[PDB]
């Protein structure tokens, strides 16, 4: 199971995880989690943690909500988003954590 | 006598260097090359008398209407920079000379009959000024770039296609071999080659049963979303159809066209139809470089740019810049915010010579391809952005370890290239750099560097900007 | 190592001077002019390597196929009289390289990417050899001259058309009055200028109503059967097929398409309807000077001139030589042969490179407009003998009295031309004497004849042939 | 047989056409005459007499062209028109001479 | 839409709106337009005259043909269906139409001028 | 009635219709002679006088056959055809004489 | 689960299969390895065991690649195939290994 944008690179340390909600949030786009338990190609819409976060202006805050969802979902995919509202659309999306049965 | 019948001098109508452009005129600058002995306002008046209203000499059924009104006049002409025997006309074109939504008719007038004329020694379309309000009776891209994306489900880098090789000659099921591969190893899009339609060695049918048995197999072993796109270019419209529709039939997502080939009046019955059927649809320029190519005569690349958007395709070929195939820097740069952009600033640095307002109709993604491999990742990555297709024809099937490898390679060198960036890095600066860091953990790209290190493209540009 | 990967120089695959062409391979003459510093032979075996089989790198997937049977071959390179960095290069492709019937396919190839490569700074297809068992995949001509004449009663003379003018901003019902005014004054034909299509100040449906009312009371008025050229040209196949369609149920004999700006798709697919539906198609090559007009780079016309007549139209636009667009003579002698005659012999003096058979398909009626009036009546006689149609659009609307008796002056000129020749006179010679007997009788040509005396279109040539 | 109109009008005497030629000039239209011994629905082209005079700058030059086309087409319908190039159409077309067999 | 309906608002009317060209460009328009229509009438010079078939309903086909031939054959440029003649039952619309047509054919041959009625 | 080619100069003399066999069979084709009381657009075929003279050797003989025609049909069109077998259709047709209601 | 060509007969020893790739070599065709877990009707594309053997020279290379293909995959059925690039087909296709659990 590929997940896209990362994958087929080693899976990212929390260290690169957090550059890369750097680079989402010092763009003005607005970081995200989902997470999902069905991550093949025929879902589009993997589950909101929470909404996307609007006022998020730290990746520490960011990496503290990957945890939480993490702890809360040990056997789900978790990727992080970011999204722009002026073109409209995700303009990045990663796997962040993948389970034990990966 | 009724009227005053008799050849006039054309600049004594169609020359008018006070006229102020309405913003609803279709604005064309045209390079011009009079003949010695035509004044330079002479000759740019023969191109806007005869793409316009005019003839060679006076008809009295002018009077019949308001001539006024409905000629083309050129407002401005201008020397150009190190060449004393060529001009930049500027000709403006009242909106109602044109068929609504029909490229064809556009084309018919602005470059229909004016590059033969005997007083004109050489013509080139540089560029034209389309109005929003000419812009609204055409239907634009069938998704462009947000929504590909979301039928995609791709997000935060660059795709990645391959262009199957050798061009001609393989069967269908070979076909289907070498899509496989390729598709499985990592990259997003295969393609038929632009010559790839329906032959002796390999029949349309048959190529798109075994591709397509192809693309489903490699979805859903990597599940990642797949594409090939299966040409429609055909010698019939009812043909194209034929094969548009057994592409839908068979569940691909996507089809190729070879828009100037086939021509604009089939491109634009087609992208309606991909509108009409959900097919996302990527455009071949082929042949687009009989007319392109050459500084003093044709129509720039830029000026398809926009008559292509226009009509609408999801993907265009842009060039690579780097590659095999000739691409000037800076002029891609202007044609690639072209066909993106919402709002594109004149800027003669890249050749843009009009202010472009798209009035909110989608972007078309940019295809960089042709002689392209894992050393020139860092490059396209910086002069494209995300919002590009990267396509590795020979760089995927002449993997040494062939075409899985090579799709891994490929794909491994992009997303290394993207994270660097996205950390902060300079990746034009560190590109080598980040390559070689890949290559310690994936064997399959360290191969790729190996088998092309130091091939390079570096040859003088024909068709560069004014000094 | 699995095979050789890596970047190869195309001559060793692709180049290959003892070739003997076989009588089903397409050949192909480019005039090329390589980078300094790379190799003819090089740029030569890029073209045909890149417009055939081969890519940049070596791929492992040849090896499923005979590339020794597919491949193009440069078998012949010759330098250029007069230009020491130009080529004529020829190349030989397998017959099964071609989809059948598709000139779309051929250009994918021929002319699809080869034009734009770095190596070569400027390339130009000049001719093609078509093998007879290529030939008979295409319909040909929907009927051809002798059918043509056969279908209008019309033997003896060339046949007389005009088009309407101001090119644009004419009301239907004023297109229909001088429409019936040119053709009841001795015209056979009339046309709608080739941007003419469907526009703001004159809709298509609207236009076709008045101007068949007209032609059918002019018909009927003079007693010889009459013809306008309805312009289908438009944005989609569906409405090209409606404009005909209305054509056909109006009665019109014959149609118009602008066959280069349309597409050859397109074109394609109207030229077999014309056939199924017993209409005549005149072809307007509105935009071929974008593509033909530089001797250094592009398509010369005289190839667009064998594609045109495989997928088939009736007449075709040729140039006049003498009138305002350039047209140069001897190539014009060249490949009017080639649009009309069964076997054309290579000729290096008309720049035929190549002999041609025409397997019996039809011929077309070459169309000499733009910028004549009745001085040239003589020379376009002895140019182009009774198989063309000569055109005189403000030739006739510019006439002082009008369009009936601007049409009557051409039509007394050539009949008196025609006679004279007929009866063994020297029509060159004594052509401006011919014209002045005429105008003894006629006032019309009398009139016609005071309005145009000396003016001529003469300049240098920019489209020669080597010296 | 009506021709449109003012057919429902007695015949207009000289004057009374004048009047309407000087109503063509005076609105800066163009005046012309077209005649037909065809004057049904079908016919849409009435025959030119000369052209649209497009130089006339008096209503007398027109009624001179009328009695020039009468004497030379004495069984024809003749009518005068007016014509405007801005609206590209006829403003007034009238019969003023029918031929005795009307 | 729904903005005439708020509690907030008593009462609300749309006097006038600027549509752009570029919207405008977007749509068809007239399917002729005067200029286009005239020509294909062939009439110059005067407004054109109509007439609504009355009483407005009852009238049987073969009448309502009779009272439009009558109408037209006096000089009238056009006659028209009354709003509400759509098909019904003391006359049906094809029944309507046949008679109508040869009224107005009729009528057409008989004074010489170009005749419609609005179906 | 204009009668397609050579139809716009004066009436031919017998002199100049001579000269238009002479071209015919200098150029070895078949001269013929066509007749009809029908002239009009709808008419493909025109009586044939005789068969097309493909043993005519001079044009003498054929402007005698000509003669026979008119006499024979002097209320007709008669038009000289030359024909080649080669391409397959006419190279030349043209009314030689008209008729007194013409 | 029959596998085409050779099912029906009994399980090939070594000796038999080297025969077979000595046939495919002796008759100038390329000789080739592919494996899979999905070996039913529906699939046309079993897995390559690297690329086809362009240059392999004696059957002894082939059958050492063989066993090379079952080690790393015991769990698959394994076909040896010839392949000739003249008519461009596969010319030969039989399985050589099947795994236990058939
Ligand atoms: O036919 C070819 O050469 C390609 O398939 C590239 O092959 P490789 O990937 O093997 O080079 C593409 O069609 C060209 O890039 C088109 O040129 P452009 O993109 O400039 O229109
Ligand atoms: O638009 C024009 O100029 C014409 O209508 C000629 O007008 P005139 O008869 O008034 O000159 C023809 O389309 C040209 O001859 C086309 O050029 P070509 O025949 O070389 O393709
Ligand atoms: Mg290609
Ligand atoms: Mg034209
Ligand atoms: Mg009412």
């Amino acid at each position: 199971m590929h997940t896209e944008t990362f994958s087929y690179l080693p899976p990212l340390t929390d260290e690169e995880i957090k550059k890369q909600v750097e680079y989402i949030l010092k763009n003005g786009w607005i970081p995200g989690i989902e997470y999902t338990d069905e991550p093949g190609p025929h879902n589009s819409y993997w589950s909101f943690w929470k909404l996307p976060f609007f006022n998020a202006e730290t990746a520490e805050e960011v990496m503290e909500e990957l945890e939480a969802c993490r702890e809360a979902n040990p056997d789900c995919y978790i990727k992080i988003t970011g999204y722009d509202n002026i073109r409209q659309g995700q303009v990045l999306s990663f796997v962040a954590y993948r389970p034990h049965h990966h | 006598a009724a009227y005053e019948a008799g050849v006039k001098e054309y600049r004594q109508t169609y020359y008018d260097p006070d006229y102020t452009p309405k913003d609803t005129d279709i604005l064309a600058a045209f390079r011009i090359t009079p003949q010695p002995g035509v004044p330079p306002e002479e000759a740019a008046a023969a191109v806007a008398a005869e793409s316009s209203t005019g003839t060679w000499t006076t008809v009295w059924s002018d009077l019949l209407t308001d001539l006024d009104r409905y000629k083309a006049r050129c407002y401005r002409i201008e020397p150009v920079p190190g060449n004393d025997n060529q001009y930049i006309a500027y000709i403006a074109y009242p909106l109602d000379l044109f068929e609504e939504g029909s490229i064809v008719n556009l084309m018919s007038s602005i470059v229909g009959n004016v590059f033969g004329f005997k007083a004109v020694r050489a013509l080139r379309l540089e560029d034209m000024r389309i109005p929003v309000a000419y812009l609204k009776t055409f239907q634009g891209p069938p998704h462009g770039i947000q929504v590909e994306r979301d039928r995609l489900n791709k997000y935060g880098r660059p795709l990645l296609g391959c262009t199957i090789k050798p061009k001609l000659g393989l069967s269908a099921k070979n076909y289907g071999r070498v899509v496989y591969e390729c598709l499985r190893g990592g990259l997003d899009f295969t393609k038929d080659d632009e010559n790839i339609n329906s032959q002796p060695f390999m029949r349309w049918r048959d190529r798109f049963l075994f591709v397509m048995e192809a693309v489903h197999k490699a979805e859903a072993e990597t599940g990642e979303r797949k594409g090939h796109y299966l040409n429609v270019t055909a010698p019939t419209m009812e043909e194209m159809y034929k094969r548009a529709e057994f592409a839908k039939e068979l569940g691909s997502r996507i089809i190729m066209v070879d828009f100037l080939t086939a021509g604009f009046t089939a491109f634009t019955s087609l992208s309606k139809w991909c509108r009409e059927n959900g097919m996302l649809l990527h455009l071949h320029r082929a042949m687009h470089a009989v007319i392109d190519r050459q500084p003093n005569h044709g129509i720039h690349f830029r000026v398809l740019a926009k008559w292509l958007r226009m009509v609408g395709g999801d993907h265009i070929h842009t060039g690579t810049v780097v590659g095999k195939l000739e691409g000037d820097r800076a002029s891609t740069l202007g044609f690639v915010d072209l066909l993106r952009e919402n709002y594109i600033p004149a800027d003669p640095s890249r050749g843009i010579y009009f202010d472009q307002d798209w009035a909110s109709m989608p972007g078309v993604f940019p295809v960089a391809s042709g002689g392209i491999h894992v050393w020139h990742m860092p490059e396209l990555v910086t002069i494209f952005g995300d919002d590009a297709v990267l396509q590795f024809g020979g760089g995927t099937l002449g993997h040494p370890w062939g075409n899985a490898a090579g799709a891994t390679a490929n794909r491994v060198a992009l997303e290394a290239v993207v994270q660097a960036r996205n950390e902060g890095r300079d990746i034009l600066a560190e590109g080598r750099e980040i390559l070689k860091e890949a290559a310690r953990w994936s064997p399959e790209l360290r191969a790729a560097m190996e088998t092309w290190k130091d091939i390079k493209f570096e040859f003088e540009t024909v068709d560069t900007l004014d000094v």
